[PDB]
């Protein structure tokens, strides 16, 4: 139980800081999403000009 | 008058030119008002393509 708590209270924190770090990359995710959002307005302005 | 009978068909060739010359001033007159509003429509075109 020694060095099973110990691992475990290891794997506690590194595994607490997965569900910080996976939703920061979630939170970039969706900064992408709305620059997608701009991407097919900008597209579509460039169109109507070329034709 | 013997070399006026020589003025007359002198007279008669430059007036039949001189009155061709004034319909066909009048033709280029025409074109060159035709070409304006077409070059008109260039520079309106290429201020559409400035803008685009």
């Amino acid at each position: 139980v020694e060095e099973g708590t110990k691992l475990a209270d290891e794997a506690d924190e590194k595994l607490n800081s997965i569900v910080g770090a996976v939703e920061r990359i979630n939170e970039m995710l969706q900064n992408i999403a709305a620059a997608i959002e701009e991407q097919n307005a900008a597209v579509d302005e460039i169109t109507t000009a070329m034709t | 008058g013997s070399h006026m009978k020589d003025v007359q068909t002198e007279t008669f060739s430059v007036a039949e030119s001189i009155e061709e010359i004034s319909k066909a001033n009048e033709e280029i007159t025409n074109q060159l008002l035709g070409i304006s509003k077409e070059m008109d429509n260039i520079s309106t075109r290429i201020e559409s393509i400035s803008a685009s």
